[PDB]
């Protein structure tokens, strides 16, 4: 899972 | 995720946090919750501060992140922590 | 703006596209269309190609990037364009 | 707007 992904789920 | 509401309260970053999100080209000094994770989010982008093995893992003990939330490291699953480490470095308008 | 369906479609990025999102940490050769945009903002972000003062535009002549988009610059709001140049560069599972 | 938010609008 990307960085991204996970601070898109944190959002 | 921080519920819809919890982002869209008006914000004023404190110095060391403003600072931070001025230094990837944020403009205000007032923000909305929403958009300091946006711009919080792409600061860590940018420095590179994720681990490339697990990237919920990020390391800021060698950057101004560290000195902000007080800590070597932490990982972006705990979202409570999140919430409460941006928080202490924000003043509700 | 990609439709929930499409999100989850199952893509095989083309060799530049994929040495791209391996050079930010991806390791299959497998993905969704969301994971590849993930991975695509990542690097965008990671090797600080936007303007920090128009952050919609991405400067990209002298990257990787610039090569794969077949494109110097682009705009982040041109949704269609950059779908396209994505589509371009992967074949859908399947097709 | 961050880089961010228009690459996630994009998304």
């Amino acid at each position: 899972t990307s960085f991204x992904e996970y601070w898109y789920l944190l959002l | 995720q921080i519920p819809a509401s919890e982002q869209e309260t008006l914000v004023r970053p404190k110095p060391l946090l403003l600072k931070l999100l001025k230094s990837v080209g944020a403009q205000k000094d007032t923000y909305t919750m929403k958009e300091v994770l946006f711009y919080l989010g792409q600061y860590i982008a940018t420095k590179r501060l994720y681990d490339e093995k697990q990237q919920h893992i990020v390391y800021c003990s060698n950057d101004l992140l560290g000195d902000l939330f007080g800590v070597p490291s932490f990982s972006v699953k705990e979202h409570r922590k999140i919430y409460t480490m941006i928080y202490r470095n924000l003043v509700v308008v």
